[PDB]
RNA sequence: UAAGGGCAGACGGUGGAUGCCUAGGCUCUCGGAGGCGAAGAAGGACGUGAUAAGCUGCGAAAAGCUGCGGGAAUCGGCACA
RNA sequence: GCGGGGAACUGAAACAUCUCAUUACCCGUAGGAGAAGAAAACAAGUGAUUCCCUCAGUAGUGGCGAGCGAACGGGGAU
RNA sequence: ACUGGAAAGUAUGGCCGAAGAGCAUGAAAGCUGCGUAUCCGACAUAUCCCUGAGUAGCGCGGGACACGAAUCCUGUGUGAAUGGCGGGGCCCAUCCCGUAAGGCUAAAUACUCCCGAGAGACCGAUAGUGAACCAGUACCGUGAGGGAAAGGUGAAAAGAACCUCGAACAGAGGAGUGCAAUAGACCCUGAACCCGUCUGCCUACAAGCGGUAGGAGCGCCAGGUGUGACUGCGUGCCUUUUGCAUAAUGAACCUACGAGUUACUGUUUGUGGCAAGGUUAAUUGUUAGACAAGGAGCCGAAGCGAAAGCGAGUCUUAAAAGGGCGCCAGUCACGAGCAGUAGACGCGAAACCAAGUGAUCU
RNA sequence: UACCGAUGGAGUGAGGGCAUGGGUGCUAAGGUCCAUGUCCGAGAGGAGAAGAAUCCGGACCACCGGCUAAGGUCCCGAAA
RNA sequence: UAUAUCGGUAGGGGAGCAUUCCAGCGACGUAGAAGGGAAAAGGGCGACUUUUUCUGGAGUUUCUGGAAAAGCAAA
């Protein structure tokens, strides 16, 4: 193709819907709005959380809990991806190839099965036991 | 303009792992000697928003 | 850009107004009156295409009745006899023979006169 | 691919260049070309258009006729769209037509256009040339010798070359472009593509994969 | 027999739609500049031409006065002199 | 631009707190810009103002209703 | 050379090009005119020991801060310290940070009555400014104020000498000009409604939405076209309604005008690019929108718990899977649908508030 | 033959007549309130003179072909 | 290829025509453009489209894609 025979992919562009333009289109007259009432008028809008005057669910239910400000949340990294990164080293904690100046916690879902010394901010007890069983070490710093 | 969250909804609802809405049962604040112990425990437990009330709770939470 | 379809909009009306020639008074040329008249006529035409078949069948039956009474029978007796004998000539052909080929109608009647 | 090199006299020089396969021999993506061309022509737009709505007309807001009793249609103020000389409802407003396409999509569209030119055999590699003084006749002769002077042609140069640009300015079916500024619309808009050796090197280095 | 009437065609009348056209609008970009006034402003009144002035210009020196630079044959502003 | 005064209709499906809005409007007074600006500061290391992109419809605030709504930090212009 | 009233058109054959932008010219011109690319050019006149007291702080009443009673401000009443003093969201102690009650300060920012040069998948005379022209004019009002309609002969006025009818150009018929006067001043084109004349056919015994389906005769020009003796069937349309021929609503008619649009943010979906990753924003560089940079940020990548926290587990429990929730391909765009915020499909109140104009009527 | 999951878009939330079972009313109402069907609503065609829902019957378009339904066959008006 | 299906208000879904402008590719026009009158033909179907002639006297248009001031009978 050139500029003279351009063609979009099949089904990529669709024509817009145009209402209030006659009977044959199926969208004229009342123009998809029904007959009367509030919803038929220009400028009608739905009040969010309004149910006709019945007490809404967001007022019927109670508030609960609180959110801690200084919440230390770790990014989880598992043994399976540790072994995947190991199989193209034996000294992890690079982890940029991920995170971006974050705190990392090593978790035990797969298996290490290698001899690695892993440096991370946190480990689980199962993860520590797994890496030491496979013959590794932890640097919790 | 960007959509604004409803403050009451954001104080009353929470998202679960598989995209469900977590909520607290509401009949237990101040008339509790008369009620039943099993009733009170079932109101203590954390429930979920009904499917018909979903997308309304989602509109309140800005479809999040 | 600004788009006004002046020529197409006028041409639609002119095409329809060519179809309302011959109408009476304002119904031929005044456009809202003329367009109103033309659509009611179209509903009439749909109905009358159906009614034309009944009208022509009734005319054939009346002509066959007259010719059969000339021959000595009635329409109902003649048609019963033809159906019993298995003659499949329809009422249009029978009426045409009755009006224009009386000898052929007579031979047909004589076939089932038994 | 491999392309023979011609001098400015139209004769084969015996030298040959290699065009990157990852640029010039890929399967073209027609949808990508469509999107890139559309984005180019949308970015060229200057959406300076406006009409006056009801709040921007000059008439006063006084009720023209009293609400009841006059025997005609009820009327508000003179800026109504129902009245002759009234407001324009839902007319044009000033707009920005630019939109976003992914960088990788743009690169794919560029490579698809280049591959399409190479497959349809409109790429001519020529030797680099300079003009001591601007001269339209010399550039016309170069186009005639390369047999590109009938239809639209696009010359791709490695650097500015002010004398060459001045020479080609007045020719009507000729376009010039720098190698590093190559885009899908410009590549597709011309029948013939002419490259120099340095331009081929620059395109291969800068638009590969 | 058409007093008149109906329909069609042709040809006219009225009216000013449509098509084509326009520097008159609209939205902006870039670069400047961001005031005028008691040395009397903005905005007006009255005047001013060979011939009445509706605009324009001008101010009792009144469609204009002086000098320097540019230019080289028409000019004496516009409303079909 | 800065300053002095300052509504209501409207929204809350009534309405008074709240909103509309420190808006309309009236008045005073600068400049080519004006205002701000060099820590009795933010924070839990940065380092005067101003503007842009984020942080974020987040923290908070609220007949905890309708609504309103930051800052630290980071990336820039300078 | 051809067509033409007239070539710039078409067909040949040439030339210029740092100039093939444009406008004008009797139709559409790189080579007819003004210009354009490029280069040159100004007599002037302009521009470039001390350390801030009615303070810090405090009571009462208020205000501004995102905040509807910490920091900041103060009407009223009070009132220190001089290493000391202030803040870190109310108060205390430690710690940290700073040094009030004096002042000035460019840039990056906001705007366009005005001047110069440019542009538009903006309008094209009921549009676009109210205003293309006599426009804030005519007109209306005591006044404040409100506020129109109105463009086009022809290439060139060559704008019709003269004759005829007529009192008269009132108007026309000629002649003449002109490509054209059915371009003759209201002048390009010249539609509808509406109004006439001529020709063809029908019509003065006939009764309802005026058509529709049949069907002679007559009339025109070779199977088309006009009319329609006579026959069957038939209570317009819109809207609102359980239901309208309705004696419910609405329209004199025609031409022109007139009502789901755009922005932002979500969500779903069609189609795409990359893919365990995806994507840049503001902005910056080069040449002049394009190309390249810019990873801040956002989403995904692990959940459970109010939370500390633990983690393919976790919460509840003294403990038990006894119960809950979880383990056992995304992301960025383009097109479309829908939602919210904006006047948000259009027209329509009675009213409310602010600042002005009116006692020439009464 | 299209019943459920999940998702995108709705409209409707003034009903009416007939038959059947009832309440109310006066074993009145083209009355009113429920229930079970049905039709009109949103449904043209045929018979009943002319009638929203009574009797027959669900219209893709064309036909100057044929058979039937309800109901009819002296004339208006098809057929004894 | 067969069978089945194709009455419809509110309303949902699908596929198209015309209009103004733009890009690319083709074209037409004083030996007569657009517009206006008359006539003929065409389209699964339709929105609409071609052709002939008179008037008119200067611009118009095909296909593919793009964007909307994108269609009137009642207010
Ligand atoms: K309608
Ligand atoms: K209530
Ligand atoms: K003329
Ligand atoms: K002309
Ligand atoms: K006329
Ligand atoms: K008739
Ligand atoms: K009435
Ligand atoms: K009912
Ligand atoms: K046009
Ligand atoms: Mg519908
Ligand atoms: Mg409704
Ligand atoms: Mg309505
Ligand atoms: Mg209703
Ligand atoms: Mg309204
Ligand atoms: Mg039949
Ligand atoms: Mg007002
Ligand atoms: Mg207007
Ligand atoms: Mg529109
Ligand atoms: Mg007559
Ligand atoms: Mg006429
Ligand atoms: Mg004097
Ligand atoms: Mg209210
Ligand atoms: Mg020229
Ligand atoms: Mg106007
Ligand atoms: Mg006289
Ligand atoms: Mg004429
Ligand atoms: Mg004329
Ligand atoms: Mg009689
Ligand atoms: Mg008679
Ligand atoms: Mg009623
Ligand atoms: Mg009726
Ligand atoms: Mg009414
Ligand atoms: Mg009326
Ligand atoms: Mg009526
Ligand atoms: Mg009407
Ligand atoms: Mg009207
Ligand atoms: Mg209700
Ligand atoms: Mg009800
Ligand atoms: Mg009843
Ligand atoms: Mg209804
Ligand atoms: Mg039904
Ligand atoms: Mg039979
Ligand atoms: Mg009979
Ligand atoms: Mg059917
Ligand atoms: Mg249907
Ligand atoms: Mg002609
Ligand atoms: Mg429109
Ligand atoms: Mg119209
Ligand atoms: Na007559
Ligand atoms: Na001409
Ligand atoms: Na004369
Ligand atoms: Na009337
Ligand atoms: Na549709």
């Amino acid at each position: 193709m050139n500029l003279s025979s351009l063609k979009p992919a099949e089904g990529a562009v669709k024509s817009r819907k145009r209402i209030g333009r006659g009977p044959g289109s199926g969208l004229g007259g009342t123009s998809t709005r029904g007959h009367k009432g509030a919803k038929s008028r220009s400028g009608y809008s739905k009040k969010i959380g309004f149910e006709g005057g019945q007490m809404p669910i967001q007022r019927r239910l109670p508030k609960f809990g609180f959110k801690n400000i200084n919440r230390v949340e770790y990014k989880p990294i598992n043994l399976s991806v540790l072994q995947t990164l190991s199989e193209a080293s034996v000294e992890d904690l690079i982890a940029a190839g991920v995170s971006r100046n974050s705190l990392v916690k090593i978790l035990a879902n797969g298996t290490v099965t290698t001899a690695l010394t892993v440096e991370a901010h946190a480990f689980s007890k199962t993860a520590e036991e797994a890496i030491v069983r496979a013959g590794g070490s932890v640097v919790k710093l | 303009p960007k959509l604004k969250t409803n403050s009451g909804a954001k104080k009353r609802f929470a998202l679960t792992g598989t995209g469900k809405i977590k909520r607290k049962h509401a009949f237990k604040s101040h008339i509790l000697t008369k009620k039943t112990k099993k009733q009170k425990r079932n109101l203590t437990y954390f429930s979920t928003v009904h499917k018909v009330d979903e997308n309304a709770v989602k509109q309140l939470l800005c479809l999040r | 850009p600004r788009s006004v379809n002046h020529v197409a909009s006028r041409a639609k009306r002119k095409r329809i107004l060519k179809l309302t020639r011959g109408y009476f008074g304002a119904r031929k040329n005044v456009w809202t009156v003329a367009k109103n008249t033309w659509e009611k006529g179209l509903t009439y035409a749909y109905r009358d295409r159906k009614s034309k078949k009944r009208n022509f069948r009734a005319l054939w039956i009346q002509r066959i009745n007259a010719a059969a009474r000339l021959e000595g029978m009635s329409y109902s007796r003649l048609m019963g006899a033809l159906h019993a004998n298995g003659i499949e000539i329809n009422r249009k052909v029978l009426a045409d023979l009755a009006m224009n080929h009386p000898e052929a109608f007579r031979a047909i009647v004589a076939k089932v006169k038994n | 691919m491999e392309l023979s090199v011609y001098n400015i006299k139209g004769e084969d020089t015996g030298k040959k260049v290699v065009l990157d396969d990852s640029i010039f021999a890929i399967e073209p993506n027609d949808h990508a070309i469509y999107l890139d061309v559309k984005q180019y022509m949308a970015n060229q737009r200057q959406g300076t258009h406006k009409a006056k709505e009801r709040s921007e007309l000059s008439g006063s807001t006084r009720k023209l006729i009293r609400q009841k009793g006059s025997g005609g249609a009820r009327r508000g103020d003179i800026n109504s769209p129902l009245l002759s000389g009234g407001a324009r409802v839902f007319g044009p407003r000033p707009r920005n037509y630019s939109f976003k396409l992914n960088k990788k999509l743009k690169a794919l569209a560029r490579r698809s256009a280049l591959s399409y030119k190479a497959k349809n055999n409109e790429i001519i590699v020529v030797e680099d040339f300079n003009f001591d003084a601007p001269k339209t006749k010399a550039f016309k002769a170069i186009s005639a010798a390369l047999k590109v002077g009938e239809k639209k042609v696009l010359y791709v140069l490695p650097e500015v070359n002010k004398n060459v640009y001045l020479s080609a300015r007045n020719l009507p079916n000729t376009n010039l472009i720098l190698a590093n500024l190559i885009n899908t619309y410009t590549v597709l808009a011309s029948k013939n593509l002419v490259l120099t050796e340095r331009s081929v090197a620059v395109v291969n280095e800068l638009f590969k994969a």
